[PDB]
C-alpha cells in the first residue's frame, strides 16, 4: 500500500477540560529503521496541536503549508486561531488536491483560547472532517487502537488517569504493528500547564 | 449509507443514518448527513462524504447569493440545475449521490441527483446502500396526500430497514421536516442501537505507565 | 486629470475629486451603541410615480453586516456584490461568518484596485458597514482611496459637518439601540428639507439577532419622537 | 480639461454620462408607459417620414421574453444592441436557474452592463433609455427604467424622451386622485398624455401599443384595429 | 474637440464621426433598389475615371449567398470587407442551423458589426451605406438598407449617394406593387439616366442585378440581351 | 511620469512621492543595546473615532519584526501584506526566520519596479523596520518612496523629521542607549515637534522590541504604562528651568 511505505500512529483522547495526542517516533523506508526522533506532532498554537500520520514527504509538506496559512491569518487577524476553523482550513488545504492528493490524515487536538472547551477531529487525505466527544485515530494501527480506545476510555477523566488511558492504548497498539513503534511520545495540554513525555516502549 | 425522501400532504420528510466507514471498519458514528441548503432547501448526501459536503457547501454559498440579490425564496429547480450542471461538468469524478428537497410558492418539490448529472423528480426516492431495503418500505406502504407523522414513520421504517440490513449503514436516524409554516431538523430522532454496559472496569491507575522524560511548560 | 501622477505638493487630485462626489450626495447617519448599531440616511424622491419599494440604500451583506453610502447608487451596487462575495469566500474557506473588519479591509482593497491603473476613475461612493461579533459591536467608513476608519459615530454626505458637531454634542455610551435611533433621526432632520415621512428614509440596525432593514411601520413608529 | 473622458471633475461629476442623457433626444420622440391594478402598458409614436419604408420594421417595441415587453428610446442602433444583450440575458438565467427572469432582476443586470462603460474607458456608453413590463408572481405587474449610467428604479408611471417633464407632470397630477385603476383607464391615460404633450390628434398609424395583464402575461403588440377602439371612446368623454 | 473620436460625445449628444462617415456615402456614385410583387432589382451609377479599367472592374454589385444580393455606396475598400463580412455570417448561419440565413436576420447580424465600430477610439466607423435584396416563397421579397451607424429598415424603395432626392422623388412615382421584374428594369435603368449629370463628371457604366422568381431564388447579373434593351428605353424616355 | 528623465537627470515624480510624506504622521526609531523602538503620533485623534485595533500604524511582520509607516495608507496596506508575504515565503523555503535586511532589499525591489516600468504609481510611503536576527542583532532601518534603504541608529519620518533629526544629533549617546533611556529620549523629540502641545497619551503610539529567554518579544505600551513616560518629562525640563 502507499501509507504502509513510511508507517505511522496518530491518537488524540479528551478528558473533563483536558485533552491528549500521542505518537510514535519511529521513521523508516518499507522495512528499514532510519531515525528514531521524528516528528509527528506540530503546535499550531498554545492549547492547540496537530498530529500527521502518512506519508512523511506530505506530513513535512503539509505543516509547512499550514504554518504559513495560520501566520498570515493571526497576522491579518489580531487573534489566535480556534480548532474549528483550523480544521476547516486543513479541510481546504486537502481538497484543494481532490485529485493530486497529500497521503496524510490529519488529527487535531486542542482548547479554544476563551473558554478552553476540549477539541478533537479526524480528516482524511481530502478533507471530509470528524469531530468525534471520545477518541480519534489515524495511522497503520487504526483497528488496533480503536479497540483499546473503545474498552478503556471513560466520559470524565483527570489528566493523570488520561495519559494512563492513552499511553496504554498506544503501547499495546505499537506493539502489534510491525511498522510502528520505537518510541512513543504524549503531549497533555491544559489551561494553564503543557505536559509532555516519552515513554519506555519496545524497539523491535 | 442510507437516505430517502416523500412528498406528504403539506411538505417534505427526509431521513438518514450515521455511520459512516473506511473499508470495513466504522470510523464514525454520529455524522450528519443532512446538509444546509437554503431555509427552506435541505440536502440529504450519499458517496464520497468530503465531495458531498463541498458541493452542498458550494450550492449554499451560491443560493444565500442569489436570494439576497433577487431579495426573494430560493426555488429547489434553482439548486437541481447548479448541481447537475457541475456534476455533468466533472464528468463523475465527483462522487456526490444527492436527494434534494425543499419546500418554495410553487410547492414541495424532491428531486434524487446522480454523480453524472442525471435527476429525477418524483414523491419518493432513496439512495446510498440500503436504497434497496428502504424502496421495498416504500414502494409496500406509501400513500399520497399523507400526514406529517404518517411519512415520520415511514421514513423512519426505511432508514431501519437500510440499517438492519445493511453493513455500511447504522447507528441512528435523523429527519428534517419541511413545510411552508415550519422546519424541524430532527437530530437524533430514534435509537434504534445502544452499545452494551460493560461488567468489568480497566481503569489504570497513576504509576502503572513507565516514563522516561518528562516537561512541563506553564501558560497563562 | 491623470491618477498615475503626483502633483509637486505630493497629492492624488482624482482621489479628492472622487471625494466631492460623496460629499454632495444624500446624508447617512451611523450611531454605535452599547448593545447595537444604527444606519440611517435619506431616500427621497423626485416624483410620487418611483415606487421607493424596489431599490434600497440600506442593504444587507450576511446575517450579521450591513451598509449604507453617500455618493453614487451605481457605484454601491458593484461594492454590495463584492461584499457579499467576500463574505462567502470566507466562509467557504473557515466556515464562520466573517469579522466585520476583514471585510473591511477586502473591501478596500477593492476601492484600491480602482485607484493605481489608467483608464478606471475611482468609486465615487464612501461606505459606512455595521457589525456584531465577539460580543461587541462595530461601525466602519470605508472611502474611495482605499482607507476605512473605525469610528463611534459619524455623519456623511452633504452638511456631513454640521451633523457630525450634532452627534459631538448630543452622544455618549451607556446608550442602547433604542436611545440611539431617536438620535440618529434628529441629526437627519436636521437636513431634511421637508416633512419626514416613513417613506423618505430608511433604516437598519446590527445587533446580537443580526441584521434587520427595519420597515416602514417601525419608522413611522420613532418617527413620532417617540423612543 | 473635465469633459472628453470620464474623469472627475472638482465638483465630483461625470459630464460624458450627462451628455448621453441628451442623445437620448436626438431620435426625436417621446415613450410612456402606465401601470394598472390588472396591467401594465407602454407607448410610443410611429414616425415615418417616407412612404417607401415598410412600416412593419419602424418599431421601438420589442419581445424580451414571452412576458417581458419593452420600449426603446434614444440613438436607435444602440438600442438593438441592448436589446439582444437583454435576450441573452434573459436566456441564460433561464438556462441556469430554471425560472424566468423578473424584470426588477433584468433591469438591474441591464445597468450594471452599462455602468462598467462609465467605470472603464474602453467603450462609450449608450444613448439609449429602456421601459420594460411584465407581471410578477406576487408583486403584480410592475414597470422599471434603466439609464446609460446605470440607474433604475420602478415607477408607477413614468416617460422617456423630448417631452418627459410635461408628461410626467400630466402623469403626477393624475396618479394623486387613485381612481379604481383598469386596462381601459390606463391606456387611456397613456395616450391621453401623448397627446396634451404632443397635441397631435392620433391616428391608430401614428402610434404602437404593447400591453401585458394578469389574465393574459403574454406581451402583445397591438394592432390598428384595436387602437381605434380606444381612440374613439376619447373623443366621447 | 468634441469631434476627433467615437468614443466620445458633444453637449448635445451627438456623435460627429458618424455622421462624418455617412458625408462619405454623400460623396459617392449614386445606387438604387426597387421591391417588386415578385423580386427585387439592384441597379448602381458606375462611373469609369479612365478608359484604361476594363469592362468590369470596381463591381459594386455583390454576391453574399445563393439567394441575397448586396449593392453598396461609399468607400470601396470598407464595402468589400463589410460583403466578406456578410458572406461568413450566412455561412456559419446555414453551419449551426442547416438552412439559408434570411434578410432581417442577416442585415441585424451585419448592423451590429457596423454599429461596433462607432463606440471605440481604436476604429473609425464604416463609410459606405448599403442596400441587400433577397427573395424566397416563404418570406418573399425583401429590401433591407444599413447606414453606418447601424441603424436597418425595410424598403419598397430606395437609394443611396449623391442624387438620393432625385431618385426617391422618381421612385414615389412607380407602383412598385403592381408590376414585375422585367418591367421594373425599365424603370431603373430610366431613373439611373435621369439622375446622372454628364458635365459633373464623365461617362458612366449601368450595372443591374436581380433575384425573384424569373431566377428562382438566384441572384444573377442582368443579361446583356435586357440590359441593352433597358438602357434604350432609358434613352427613349429622356425625351422629356 | 515616472518612465522620463529631466535634462539635468533627475525623476520628478520620485520626488513628489517623497514631498507626499511630509504630509504624513511623524514616526521615528531608537536602537539600543538593550533593544529597539518605534514612536508614532496618531493624527486620527477625535472624540468619536473608537481605537478598536491592537495599533494603527504599528504593523507586525513576523515574530521578529514590526514597521511603522508613512504617507499614503492604502499603499501602506499593500506593502505590508507584501512583506509579510515574503517573510513566510522565506520561512517555507529554509524554515528559519527572514533577516531583517533580506525582506528590506525584496520590498525596496519592488518600489523600484514602479519607478521603471511604465503605467504605475510609485508608491508615496516612507517605512521604518525594527527586529532583530543572529547575524547582525537589533537593526534598524529606513525605506524611501525610490526604493533606497538605509541602516540607521535613530531616525524620523514624516512630518517635522528634519528638527527630529536634529535633536537626536544632539542628545543621542551612543553605546550607553538602554531602553528607558530611548523611551526617555522619544518623549521628548515627540513633544519639541508635535504642533498640538502637552502630548497627550492618546495622540501617540508606542513599540518596544525586546529578547526573553532566547525568544522576540514586541509589545504595545498602554495608555497608562505611557502617562508615567509623560510625567517624567515635565519634571525633568522643570527642574531644567530651576536654574534661573
Amino acid at each position: 500500500s502507499i501509507m504502509s511505505y513510511n508507517g505511522g500512529a496518530v491518537m488524540a483522547m479528551k478528558g473533563k477540560n483536558c485533552v491528549a495526542i500521542a505518537a510514535d517516533r519511529r521513521f523508516g523506508i518499507q522495512a528499514q529503521m532510519v531515525t528514531t526522533d521524528f516528528q509527528k506532532i506540530f503546535p499550531m498554537g498554545d492549547r492547540l496541536y496537530i498530529g500527521l500520520a502518512g506519508l512523511a514527504t506530505d506530513v513535512q509538506t503539509v505543516a509547512q503549508r499550514l504554518k504559513f496559512r495560520l501566520n498570515l491569518y493571526e497576522l491579518k487577524e489580531g487573534r489566535q486561531i480556534k480548532p474549528y476553523t483550523l480544521m476547516s482550513m486543513v479541510a481546504n488545504l486537502l481538497y484543494e488536491k481532490r485529485f493530486g492528493p497529500y497521503y496524510t490524515e490529519p488529527v487535531i487536538a486542542g482548547l479554544d483560547p476563551k473558554t478552553f472547551k476540549p477539541f478533537i477531529c479526524s480528516l482524511d487525505l481530502i478533507g471530509c472532517p470528524m469531530v468525534t466527544d471520545d477518541f480519534v485515530v489515524s495511522g497503520t494501527c487504526a483497528e488496533q487502537m480503536y479497540g483499546m480506545c473503545e474498552s478503556l476510555w471513560e466520559p470524565n477523566m483527570d489528566p493523570d488517569h488520561l495519559f494512563e488511558t492513552i499511553s496504554q492504548a498506544m503501547l499495546n497498539a505499537v506493539d502489534r504493528d510491525a511498522v510502528s513503534g520505537m518510541g512513543v511520545i504524549v503531549h497533555i495540554i491544559e489551561k494553564d500547564k503543557i505536559t509532555t513525555r516519552t515513554l519506555k516502549a519496545r524497539m523491535d | 449509507t442510507t437516505i430517502a425522501g416523500v412528498v406528504y400532504k403539506d411538505g417534505i420528510v427526509l431521513g438518514a443514518d450515521t455511520r459512516a466507514t473506511e473499508g470495513m471498519v466504522v470510523a464514525d458514528k454520529n455524522c450528519s448527513k443532512i446538509h444546509f441548503i437554503s431555509p427552506n432547501i435541505y440536502c440529504c448526501g450519499a458517496g464520497t462524504a468530503a465531495d458531498t459536503d463541498m458541493t452542498t457547501q458550494l450550492i449554499s454559498s451560491n443560493l444565500e447569493l442569489h436570494s439576497l440579490s433577487t431579495g426573494r425564496l430560493p426555488r429547489v429547480v434553482t439548486a437541481n440545475r447548479m448541481l447537475k450542471q457541475m456534476l455533468f461538468r466533472y464528468q463523475g469524478y465527483i462522487g456526490a449521490a444527492l436527494v434534494l428537497g425543499g419546500v418554495d410558492v410553487t410547492g414541495p418539490h424532491l428531486y434524487s441527483i446522480y454523480p453524472h448529472g442525471s435527476t429525477d423528480k418524483l414523491p419518493y426516492v432513496t439512495m446510498g446502500s440500503g436504497s434497496l431495503a428502504a424502496m421495498a418500505v416504500f414502494e409496500d406502504k406509501f400513500r399520497p396526500d399523507m400526514e406529517e407523522e404518517e411519512a415520520k414513520n415511514l421514513v423512519s421504517e426505511a432508514i431501519a430497514a437500510g440499517i438492519f440490513n445493511d453493513l455500511g449503514s447504522g447507528s441512528n436516524i435523523d429527519l428534517c421536516v419541511i413545510s411552508k409554516n415550519k422546519l424541524d431538523f430532527l437530530r437524533p430522532y430514534t435509537v434504534p442501537n445502544k452499545k452494551g454496559t460493560r461488567l468489568g472496569r480497566y481503569r489504570c491507575e497513576k504509576g502503572t505507565t513507565a516514563v522516561l522524560t518528562e516537561k512541563i511548560t506553564p501558560l497563562e | 486629470f491623470s491618477l498615475t501622477t503626483f502633483s509637486p505638493s505630493g497629492k492624488l487630485v482624482q482621489i479628492e475629486y472622487a471625494l466631492a462626489a460623496v460629499a454632495g450626495g444624500a446624508p447617512s447617519v451611523g450611531i454605535k451603541a452599547a448593545n447595537g448599531v444604527v444606519l440611517a440616511t435619506e431616500k427621497k424622491q423626485k416624483s410620487i410615480l418611483y415606487d421607493e419599494r424596489s431599490v434600497h440604500k440600506v442593504e444587507p451583506i450576511t446575517k450579521h453586516i450591513g451598509l449604507v453610502y453617500s455618493g453614487m447608487g451605481p457605484d454601491y451596487r458593484v461594492l454590495v456584490h463584492r461584499a457579499r462575495k467576500l463574505a462567502q469566500q470566507y466562509y467557504l474557506v473557515y466556515q464562520e461568518p466573517i469579522p466585520t473588519a476583514q471585510l473591511v479591509q477586502r473591501v478596500a482593497s477593492v476601492m484600491q484596485e480602482y485607484t493605481q491603473s489608467g483608464g478606471v476613475r475611482p468609486f465615487g461612493v464612501s461606505l459606512l458597514i455595521c457589525g456584531w461579533n465577539e460580543g461587541r459591536p462595530y461601525l466602519f467608513q470605508s472611502d474611495p482611496s482605499g482607507a476605512y476608519f473605525a469610528w463611534k459615530a459619524t455623519a456623511m454626505g452633504k452638511n456631513y459637518v454640521n451633523g457630525k458637531t450634532f452627534l459631538e454634542k448630543r452622544y455618549n455610551e451607556d446608550l442602547e439601540l433604542e436611545d440611539a435611533i431617536h438620535t440618529a433621526i434628529l441629526t437627519l432632520k436636521e437636513s431634511f428639507e421637508g416633512q419626514m415621512t416613513e417613506d423618505n428614509i430608511e433604516v437598519g440596525i446590527c445587533n446580537e439577532a443580526g441584521f434587520r432593514r427595519l420597515t416602514p411601520t417601525e419608522v413611522k413608529d420613532y418617527l413620532a419622537a417617540i423612543a | 480639461f473635465d469633459r472628453h473622458i470620464t474623469i472627475f471633475s472638482p465638483e465630483g461629476r461625470l459630464y460624458q454620462v450627462e451628455y448621453a442623457f441628451k442623445a437620448i433626444n436626438q431620435g426625436g420622440l417621446t415613450s410612456v408607459a402606465v401601470r394598472g391594478k390588472d396591467c401594465a402598458v407602454i407607448v410610443t409614436q410611429k414616425k415615418v417620414p417616407d412612404k417607401l419604408l415598410d412600416s412593419s420594421t419602424v418599431t421601438h417595441l420589442f419581445k424580451i421574453t414571452e412576458n417581458i415587453g419593452c420600449v426603446m428610446t434614444g440613438m436607435t442602433a444602440d438600442s438593438r444592441s441592448q436589446v439582444q444583450r437583454a435576450r441573452y440575458e434573459a436566456a441564460n438565467w433561464k438556462y441556469k436557474y430554471g425560472y424566468e427572469i423578473p424584470v426588477d432582476m433584468l433591469c438591474k443586470r441591464i445597468a450594471d452592463i452599462s455602468q462598467v462603460y462609465t467605470q472603464n474607458a474602453e467603450m462609450r456608453p449608450l444613448g439609449c433609455c429602456m421601459i420594460l413590463i411584465g407581471i410578477d408572481e406576487e408583486q403584480g405587474p410592475q414597470v422599471y427604467k434603466c439609464d446609460p449610467a446605470g440607474y433604475y428604479c420602478g415607477f408607477k408611471a413614468t416617460a422617456a424622451g423630448v417631452k418627459q417633464t410635461e408628461s410626467t407632470s400630466f402623469l403626477e397630477k393624475k396618479v394623486k386622485k387613485k381612481f379604481d385603476w383598469t386596462f381601459e383607464q390606463t391606456v387611456e391615460t397613456a395616450i391621453t398624455c401623448l397627446s396634451t404633450v404632443l397635441s397631435i390628434d392620433f391616428k391608430p398609424s401614428e402610434i404602437e401599443v404593447g400591453v401585458v395583464t394578469v389574465e393574459n402575461p403574454k406581451f402583445r403588440i397591438l394592432t390598428e384595429a384595436e387602437i381605434d377602439a380606444h381612440l374613439v371612446a376619447l373623443a366621447e368623454r | 474637440g468634441y469631434d476627433l473620436s467615437a468614443s466620445t460625445f458633444s453637449p448635445d449628444g451627438r456623435v460627429f464621426q458618424v455622421e462624418y462617415a455617412m458625408k462619405a456615402v454623400e460623396n459617392s456614385s449614386t445606387a438604387i433598389g426597387i421591391r417588386c410583387k415578385d423580386g427585387v432589382v439592384f441597379g448602381v451609377e458606375k462611373l469609369v475615371l479612365s478608359k484604361l479599367y476594363e469592362e468590369g472592374s470596381n463591381k459594386r454589385l455583390f454576391n453574399v449567398d445563393r439567394h441575397v444580393g448586396m449593392a453598396v455606396a461609399g468607400l470601396l475598400a470598407d464595402a468589400r470587407s463589410l460583403a466578406d463580412i456578410a458572406r461568413e455570417e450566412a455561412s456559419n448561419f446555414r453551419s449551426n442551423f442547416g438552412y439559408n440565413i434570411p434578410l432581417k436576420h442577416l442585415a441585424d447580424r451585419v448592423a451590429m458589426y457596423v454599429h461596433a465600430y462607432t463606440l471605440y477610439s481604436a476604429v473609425r466607423p464604416f463609410g459606405c451605406s448599403f442596400m441587400l435584396g433577397s427573395y424566397s416563397v416563404n418570406d418573399g421579397a425583401q429590401l433591407y438598407m444599413i447606414d453606418p451607424s447601424g441603424v436597418s429598415y425595410g424598403y419598397w424603395g430606395c437609394a443611396i449617394g449623391k442624387a438620393r432626392q432625385a431618385a426617391k422623388t422618381e421612385i414615389e412615382k412607380l407602383q412598385m406593387k403592381e408590376m414585375t421584374c422585367r418591367d421594373i428594369v425599365k424603370e431603373v435603368a430610366k431613373i439611373i439616366y435621369i439622375v446622372h449629370d454628364e458635365v459633373k463628371d464623365k461617362a458612366f457604366e449601368l450595372e443591374l442585378s436581380w433575384v425573384g422568381e424569373l431566377t428562382n431564388g438566384r441572384h444573377e447579373i442582368v443579361p446583356k440581351d435586357i440590359r441593352e434593351e433597358a438602357e434604350k428605353y432609358a434613352k427613349e424616355s429622356l425625351k422629356e | 511620469r515616472t518612465t522620463i528623465f529631466s535634462p539635468e537627470g533627475r525623476l520628478y515624480q520620485v520626488e513628489y512621492a517623497m514631498e507626499a510624506i511630509g504630509h504624513a504622521g511623524t514616526c521615528l526609531g531608537i536602537l539600543a543595546n538593550d533593544g529597539v523602538l518605534l514612536a508614532a503620533e496618531r493624527r486620527n485623534i477625535h472624540k468619536l473615532l473608537d481605537e478598536v485595533f491592537f495599533s494603527e500604524k504599528i504593523y507586525k511582520l513576523n515574530e521578529d519584526m514590526a514597521c511603522s509607516v508613512a504617507g499614503i495608507t492604502s499603499d501602506a496596506n499593500v506593502l505590508t501584506n507584501e512583506l509579510r508575504l515574503i517573510a513566510q515565503r522565506y520561512l517555507l523555503q529554509y524554515q528559519e526566520p527572514i533577516p531583517c535586511e533580506q525582506l528590506v532589499t525584496a520590498l525596496c525591489d519592488i518600489k523600484q519596479a514602479y519607478t521603471q516600468f511604465g503605467g504605475k504609481r510609485p508608491f508615496g510611503v516612507s517605512l521604518l523596520y525594527i527586529g532583530w536576527d543572529k547575524h547582525y542583532g537589533f537593526q534598524l532601518y529606513q525605506s524611501d518612496p525610490s526604493g533606497n534603504y538605509g541602516g540607521w541608529k535613530a531616525t524620523c519620518i514624516g512630518n517635522n523629521s528634519a528638527a527630529a533629526v536634529s535633536m537626536l544629533k544632539q542628545d543621542y549617546k551612543e553605546g550607553e542607549m538602554t531602553l528607558k533611556s530611548a523611551l526617555a529620549l522619544a518623549i521628548k523629540v515627540l513633544n519639541k515637534t508635535m504642533d498640538v502641545s502637552k502630548l497627550s497619551a492618546e495622540k501617540v503610539e508606542i513599540a518596544t522590541l525586546t529578547r526573553e529567554n532566547g525568544k522576540t518579544v514586541i509589545r504595545v505600551l498602554k495608555q497608562k504604562e505611557v502617562e508615567q513616560l509623560i510625567k517624567k518629562h515635565e519634571e525633568e525640563e522643570a527642574k531644567a528651568e530651576r536654574e534661573k
